[PDB]
């Protein structure tokens, strides 16, 4: 019968954003 | 002041012959099919001259009467007779 | 050749009439004709009833009712229980009497005035 | 019952092949028990 | 003899019934024929006035 | 009968009232919706 | 002698109609699945989705600065060019629907930053659009904020 | 019956020929309003 090896940048600073807008519900 | 008056005017106008555009397009359908009364009568007294589409005045759960013509109408149906 | 067309005229007339048979169709599927190829290659051909310049030869209703039911081929696979079968059966003959149930409510509204 | 298969292969095909309608039968009709025929008297007197 | 004289009125009871529902819906036919001057011309006075105000709107 | 003739006049069915469920001894119920633009947002709904 | 009923409408019903009225339709309705949409039927209503759309901005609180779109084929393409492209549809009547975010792409880019990679995953979409979407079941004025 | 449907079909063309130009008389304002911007 993956990542461009720069994602620890881009997460870091994307880190910043999320720090400065949080998810809001 | 004159668009606000046209927008709305024309808005019931909508709505008044959405109303008329459905009643126009409703009779279009209704002439498409045209038969003779004549045989309208004919066809119903022949399909269920015996209570054949119809049920009978008086039913009751065990009537051989069924809208399918059961067994005994199928075996002495000439399908049951010719070949089998 | 005449023989030809009008022998299987009324022979296919009879089988879309044993097949208005709901038990006719169970007797199918014990028999386990539902899946075999031929026969939904054959199911699926046995269409050409609907029109009604053939329909004039054709007299009951629910052949071509539970024909199509037989089409998507989900109704097939059942039926094996007679059960479902007979619940088709009785609610046919359930509505069967709508005829009867109308005629006497408004014989009843007459004979109430 | 029977089983047919003698014109089931024959309109599952291609064309013209498949067989013509029949013509409306203007004779003795062989329908069930009674004959059901064509332009008969409505009751016996 | 008795009973072959009174089954006179299967086909005949058709005729009527045949008949009496069918003006309904031409009733119904006619009564939605009035509903549209009704409508048509009860819009072309919206006009009327709308062009009646078109110029006074200045 | 008595030499009429066959012309092509409308008949329309008494479609007023439609059959769906039988409960006992008779009685249905009747349930036409005919509802309005509301339809359109049904389509929209699974899209 | 006595002889039954023979009733016309039936007839009517059997020759005018290949199929029965009256018969049970709860068969049907309880075992058999239902049947999806068809064509020559979608354009209709997809066009009155095109109306319905370009009749609610019109009236909904419009920001007039660069939004340019076309409410062609159900979605209304909002868009500027230079970083946004979505497809918001309403999902149901006019006056006061929320909306969803159809689609969802973004504009920005660069050819040497990342490895030949989108430099976005889907996944932060996604958590843009509920959050677009959880706000528009927050039922906020739609176009504005 | 015959001249029912004649006498509903011609108030149909009323409507018709009033629709037709009407939603002209609609659409010749309608997409003006567009080039307004």
């Amino acid at each position: 019968f993956s990542s461009i090896f720069q994602r620890q940048r881009v997460d870091a600073l994307l880190l910043d954003l999320r720090q400065k807008f949080p998810p809001k519900f | 002041q004159l668009q606000k008056q046209l927008k709305e005017a024309e808005q019931i106008l909508a709505t008044a012959v959405y109303q008329a555009k459905e009643k126009l397009k409703s009779i279009e359908k209704a002439r498409k099919g045209a038969i003779s009364s004549e045989e309208i009568i004919k066809y119903a007294h022949r399909i269920s001259a015996s209570n054949a589409v119809c049920a009978p005045l008086t039913w009751v759960p065990g009537d051989p009467r069924r809208p399918y013509p059961t067994d005994l109408e199928m075996r002495s149906g000439l399908l049951g007779q010719m070949n089998n | 050749d005449d023989a030809g067309n009008r022998l299987r005229f009324q022979l296919e007339l009879e089988f879309v009439q044993c097949l208005a048979n709901p038990n006719y169709l169970n007797f199918l599927a014990q028999r386990g004709y539902f899946k075999d190829k031929a026969f939904v290659n054959y199911l699926k051909y046995l269409l050409y009833w609907k029109d009604p310049e053939y329909a004039k030869y054709l007299k009951y209703p629910q052949c071509l009712h539970m024909l199509e039911l037989l089409q998507y081929e989900h109704f097939r696979k059942e039926l094996v229980n007679a059960q479902c079968a007979k619940f088709i059966d009785e609610q046919q003959i359930l509505h069967w009497q709508h005829y009867s149930r109308k005629r006497m409510r408004l014989q009843q509204a007459l004979a109430e005035q | 019952m029977q089983y047919i298969k003698e014109y089931t292969d024959e309109n599952i095909q291609e064309g013209l092949a498949p067989k013509p309608p029949p013509p409306i039968k203007d004779s003795y009709m062989m329908f069930g028990n009674q004959f059901q025929c064509d332009d008969l008297i409505i009751r016996p007197l | 003899h008795v009973h072959h004289l009174i089954n006179e009125y299967r086909p005949h009871q058709a005729r009527e019934t045949l008949r009496v529902m069918m003006e309904v819906q031409k009733r119904q036919r006619l009564e939605t024929a009035e509903r549209f001057q009704k409508h048509l011309e009860r819009v072309i006075e919206m006009i009327q006035n709308c062009l009646a105000s078109l110029p006074d709107d200045l | 009968m008595s030499g009429v003739r066959a012309v092509r006049i409308s008949i329309e069915s008494a479609c007023e009232k439609q059959v769906h469920e039988v409960g006992l001894d008779g009685t249905e119920t009747y349930l036409p919706p005919l509802s309005m633009s509301q339809n359109l947002a049904r389509l929209a709904q699974r899209i | 002698a006595r002889l039954p009923s023979f009733a016309i409408p039936y007839a009517i019903d059997v020759l005018t109609t290949g199929s029965y009225p009256r018969l049970p339709t709860c068969i049907r309705d309880k075992i058999i699945p239902p049947d999806p949409i068809t064509k020559i039927e979608k354009q209709a209503t997809l066009h009155q989705l095109n109306q319905i759309l370009r009749h609610r901005l019109v009236t909904t609180d419009l920001p007039p600065q660069l939004a340019n779109l076309t409410v062609a084929n159900g979605r209304v393409k909002f868009r500027v060019e230079g970083e946004f492209e979505a497809t918001l549809t309403v999902m149901g009547d006019d006056p006061d629907v929320p909306w969803r975010l159809l689609k969802l792409e973004i504009l920005v880019e660069d050819k040497e930053t990342g490895d030949g990679r989108a430099l976005v995953h889907s996944m932060q979409i996604s958590f843009i659009h509920q959050l677009v979407q959880s706000r528009l079941f927050a039922d906020e004025k739609p176009l504005q904020d | 019956n015959h001249e029912a449907a004649t006498c509903l079909e011609d108030v149909v063309y009323r409507g018709d020929m009033l629709l037709e130009k009407i939603q002209s008389a609609l659409a010749d304002i309608a997409q003006s309003q567009l080039k307004t911007r």
